[PDB]
């Protein structure tokens, strides 16, 4: 995977989530911003959150994938605003002194796959982190 | 009446309409000054002993700021705000430099009853810390063209610095292979601009305060320090000899600095136990220089 | 046309003059005879010259500075420049009113300011006529009643008609451009532009 | 910047209708600097809250009375009567700001602007967040 | 031909400008009249002057340098060169179906995108046609829906034939060198050609 | 320079492991050092994932070669998702210090060969390190 | 008769070339019209200019020196140059297999490689004739199968006889030591000669 | 592995094809480097920030040994590499420096395990000592132009020094005159060399390390240091007027520097006790300076 880019997500309570990729390779030895936005047809990334960083850990939400733009790059990674809300149910309460809107819900990834006839598995991890719970009021 | 006491006073960086509250400051550092044009005109008729000196301009103010690291990663808005360009939660030092001009923000230094100094036009222009056996920190140099006295202020009541991250020894490695014996890893990032002085005939009888100003270079470099150590007779791994390019990382739990192609320079100390220097900078044609902040479970 | 200074565009402050040179250039054939005296003739004119100089420029200050260049080299207008220390509001009022006498073709001009303009002008100050576009110092100035008699360098380039009106303020030098022949500019690395000096001469 | 861009204090000054401007604008920086156009506001409803703490069980001290002054030109309005920045300052907390004396700690507030229409995008952002402050006054 | 720079071979960075001297060469027949006017008349043809200075080149990228600069004063052809900082690219769209009615002589011209052209070349800005290699510099603009009223400071050399098209990008000064008579490059101990400069001149 | 054989492979849980090694030959005798591309003819890599380096270990897996554009030098070395199952059964339970995620799974080292291309076994080792376990979250 | 260098004389580290310069020299006449159009001409040959400089000279590097400048000057030889910077080995093999077609008189050499040769030169090398002591530039190269166009920078000074076999490797500038009329070094008190500079011209 | 304490260490010179052992080492001090070529080529077309560095020389070291007297008297060697003539046990200054070129020798610095570091093409270009109330120890100062590191070396098991010798006041002398209240006499000696840069073209892409060097000069100084005594009122002998020629010799047990005719210049101190500080140099037509080097009963 990519242990050096691992980033945490923040999702708003009593707000629905969404987050967008773009896959897009590149290649400017001929010159200078030279990047392709890579072809997603055929692919299904998916992805789920579990509480703890080992076996047997209770999941807490599969994020509802879905390929916004397929040919033109643009994937995304979602989840709706129950799902925030049961997230926010099963965050841990170990609010920081300083950041005191913002609680660990569980870790997080994300694989995206290749389906194609005349093709194999290509299962490749894209996403690694934490999913922290921004605090609400407004509801 | 109302002193001035550095313990009791709160820093707030203005960036953009936001106020960036720099909490956990170990120390900071700064002073205010006025540039005079004095000349004494001694002449055969009166040889005069009163100068002729006039205030004109201020000089501009060189504030320096130790920062302890954080668990919420708002000092990495100075490499933000230094000119490197952000993906997630890594720095990359470009290629090029991306603006003629570099990022101009304000700061204030607040202190009890309303009392505060303003100062604007700032620009972050050196930031280096050392990974060793002490806490890190790093400690930022802003240059201002503009000093002021003012009533009400900006206080970042929300953008704060969290707890500070705990102590973890530092470790610097090749690939994966890992550099022995390692004592002091000092990592420098500077933005060397410089001010443009505009001083002109339409200022005259007026205090003039410098503005605008241009990035001469931006750069980044680490200098290592090692105990001479050798495993073989003969080593071909360690010994005096340059390296032309060589991928390093001066790694840490909770911050890796990541020379994809670095120029090494050795230097050898033959001090009570035999001391070797490295002197660390990216190639010409190296990839662009990271810096990666995480905050905690990497 | 007037040229760019931070009066009218204080948004590009690299624009203002760093140092000015008001050149007296007044040729004359002076000879010096064997016996210790020193004999003067004068037959040209004399015309005020200006040097400006300027420091480091940004992109959009140049593009700015030199957009008004080419601007005047393209009609072939006149630079009209402004220095800031010559500046000072004495005379205030009205310069209709005031009359003068014509036939006036000496270096002095002679006006009945009729009362209607307060404070005096002060020696050394720029004075000009409304219909004529040279530059004058007054040397000297005294006043009898409403009768000013003001003194300038420059031999009245023009005899009056009667019509013209004093000027006092807000005077500008009706300049025209040399070293406009080859004029450029070096663009360093750093993305600032150095070496841009403006020589210019009093076209009246 | 995973939080620290859409968070900014708000300080109500006692005694006072607090009302605060705001202008909406999609800025174009990657592809070229120096671009800017206005986001179209309509059918992008705005509504915002007030709590004391940011616990579960938390006291609506206020309510902020959104309005959209344009439909165009992406201008929305956030603003509170007399009577809510009374409340808010009558349930505030007693402990003074030491750099500010005239302020002290009311509550936490959010805002989230809902873009419901006849297409099928009714997304729903946090666009605001951060602590609000009561400056306290004499003039009554 | 094309004077080699980063653009056309990335793999020597070494190439590129480090200073560029963009001079304004106009030749006039001034005259100082003993009255104080200046009368200049502009006959011969303006040229824009190009003064290149090159940082620390090591011995391949200067071999490919001189190779193409050799190349050049073997054929004898003309030699492009392309300044990157008016290579700001303000004008998107494809030219081709931009019409320049025939007719059209001096500095202002008249042009109709028809609604195809998207950006607004602001003043400074280089311009060229498409047949007359001569490059102008725009020093006003004023357009009225899809018409573009454009000023150049140079006058157009060529009348407007109804064909010529616009060029807002990519704009090549076709120049000749003026250095080869006497052309040397030192090497130092340290491995660079140090000190390698240019002076170009555009012809015709 | 000198040698970099020692490079640490971070395979991930629960997604299939490919990596794609380019060949290549640099010489430095010239400035711009020489692109040149060794030739994989008469080419085969051997790799084993053995916990610890004592005698006698137990195989945890064994690498699987593939040998793909002989003309440019590339090559490909892979291993089934079981194969990743299995590396990660035997992975011991204490984690890296700098990711809390990968746990040390074992080492390994390929070993290029010629058989008998001018009838001689001149088989080298090309790499070598450490080969870590990193926990997924959607499995 | 070849010139001390470190190469053959490893023992007089002294004697190496601190900086060499080396000069293109191509005399033209050269007239700009007032149409801006530069026009040249070209009469007189182009010559390759040497000038090489020396560091402090102890007793026996300079004896050494001084001694084969001597030898020359008493024999009228002429001193050959080596270029360390032009020794890069890419063509390799026989050239008197090599065949190149007589009667070119222009600036290009057509050669039938005939496959004994392996690599290709690369432009901005040097390359010389058999028959010939000038020595020219690559400016160009295209092979199409075992027939070489190279192209040179100056116009081949022979019209090929059909003998001539191209030299691209140990080429060596038949020089003639200019500036030797009045030639001198000064010894200081410290025993150390300082002040050698040799202004060396190509003298085919 | 294997680390290297300079308390466990050897340093032997290599003169001549055999091995001179310093032992009775005080203490010494050294260190290796390289020279670069860093140059930023920023252009117009793009702004880099990665510079263009190549290692392509070896900076001199500067290698300062501090070495007791021994009773063998290894350490006059260093007078005698240092370019002065030998008669008996006794160093002459000679009138006029004999050749261009210093004397170059070789040095190692060997240390367990094999391990040495390899200093070629040395010359020493500084002694000096002070006789005073503490041991007398001269500190010798060395420059190299080639390091390097070698796997076997070169041992001095038979020549090395041999005991310390006793301390010894020293006395100055005029004749044979004593000069009252002495405090702290020190002398230096020096061969002010300087190294012949001739990097070349044709070391392009190679590591330059200097390799000849020559002499701008030889000299023999010494400061003395009194205390302002005065016997007479109006003294004649003891007063502050330079001497243009005199005597001097400044004696120990075990060693004797000779001025036959010596410059005195003279300076007060108006400290807590008055002192007088002499500067004596050489004349013109002065005799060779002496340096005798007793090492036990004269």
């Amino acid at each position: 995977s990519t242990e050096n880019r691992v980033i945490d997500l923040v999702v708003d309570e009593n707000v629905p989530y969404g987050l967008l990729m773009q896959f897009m390779d590149v290649d400017d030895s001929v010159y200078p911003s030279t990047s392709k936005p890579v072809d997603l047809t055929d692919f299904s990334l998916r992805g789920s959150i579990k509480s703890s960083l080992e076996d047997g850990a209770e999941t807490v939400a599969s994020f509802t994938t879905a390929i916004v733009d397929a040919a033109q790059g643009v994937a995304s990674i979602s989840l709706p605003v129950s799902a925030v809300t049961t997230i926010a149910s099963k965050a841990s309460k170990e609010r920081d002194r300083y950041n005191p809107r913002q609680r660990l819900a569980g870790y997080y990834d994300v694989i995206i796959t290749r389906t194609a006839v005349g093709s194999a598995a290509s299962s490749f991890r894209i996403m690694e982190g934490k999913v922290y719970i921004s605090d609400g009021v407004t509801q | 009446m109302f002193y001035s006491l550095m313990r009791e006073s709160k820093i707030v960086i203005e960036y953009d309409g936001r106020g960036y509250h720099f909490d956990a400051l170990s120390n900071y550092d700064a002073s205010t000054s006025f540039q005079e044009f004095k000349t004494l005109r001694r002449t055969i008729h009166n040889r005069t002993n009163y100068a002729d000196s006039i205030i004109n301009a201020q000089d501009p103010s060189s504030i320096s700021l130790a920062i302890n690291f954080s668990t919420t990663l708002i000092e990495s808005n100075f490499f933000d705000w230094m000119g490197f360009t952000r993906e997630g939660n890594s720095l990359f030092l470009p290629r090029n430099t991306p603006n003629i001009e570099p990022i101009m923000f304000n700061m204030y230094i607040i202190n009890h009853n309303n009392s505060c100094i303003y100062f604007e036009n700032c620009y972050v222009s050196t930031v280096d810390f050392s990974l060793d056996k002490s806490i890190p920190i790093l400690n930022v140099g802003i240059e201002s063209g503009k000093f002021s006295e003012v009533s009400t202020f900006r206080d970042g009541y929300t953008i704060t610095q969290g707890e500070v991250l705990p102590y973890s020894a530092p470790a610097v490695y090749t690939n994966s292979s890992p550099l022995p014996a390692l004592i002091s890893a000092s990592m420098s990032f500077q933005q060397q601009c410089s001010w443009r002085e505009d001083r002109n005939i339409f200022d005259i009888n007026k205090i003039y305060t410098n503005k605008r100003a241009y990035v001469n270079e931006m750069n980044a470099s680490a200098t290592l320090a090692f105990y001479y150590v050798k495993r073989l007779v003969g080593d071909k791994f360690l010994n005096l000899d340059p390296e032309t390019r060589t991928p390093l990382i001066i790694k840490n739990k909770y911050v890796s600095i990541t020379f994809p192609l670095a120029r090494i320079s050795k230097r050898l100390n033959f001090s009570d136990l035999y001391q070797v220097e490295y002197d660390v900078i990216p190639t010409a044609d190296s990839d662009p220089v990271e810096i990666n902040f995480f905050g905690e479970r990497k | 046309m007037r040229l760019p200074d931070p009066y009218t565009n204080p948004e590009y402050p690299g624009l203002g003059f760093e140092s000015v040179n008001l050149v007296d250039n007044d040729p004359m054939i002076r000879d010096e005879l064997p016996n210790g005296k020193v004999k003067e003739v004068k037959i040209s004119a004399q015309y005020w010259g200006i040097n400006i100089s300027y420091p480091e420029l940004f992109p959009d200050e140049y593009a700015f500075l030199d957009s008004r260049l080419l601007e005047y080299k393209r009609t072939g207008d006149y630079l009209d420049v402004l220095l800031p220390q010559y500046e000072a509001f004495r005379v205030r009022g009205d310069t209709k009113s005031v009359t003068i006498p014509a036939g006036q073709k000496g270096s002095q001009i002679i006006l009945n300011t009729n009362g209607t303009l307060t404070g005096q002008p002060k020696a050394g100050d720029l004075f000009k006529l409304s219909t004529h576009p040279k530059v004058y110092k007054i040397t000297n100035f005294s006043s009898s009643g409403n009768v000013w008699n003001i003194s300038l360098y420059p031999d009245l380039f023009i005899t009056t008609t009667g019509s013209e009106k004093p000027v006092f303020n807000g005077i500008l030098f009706r300049t025209k451009l040399m070293n406009g022949d080859s004029f450029g500019s070096t663009l360093n690395n750093n993305g600032t532009y150095s070496g841009i000096s403006l020589s210019l001469r009093e076209s009246l």
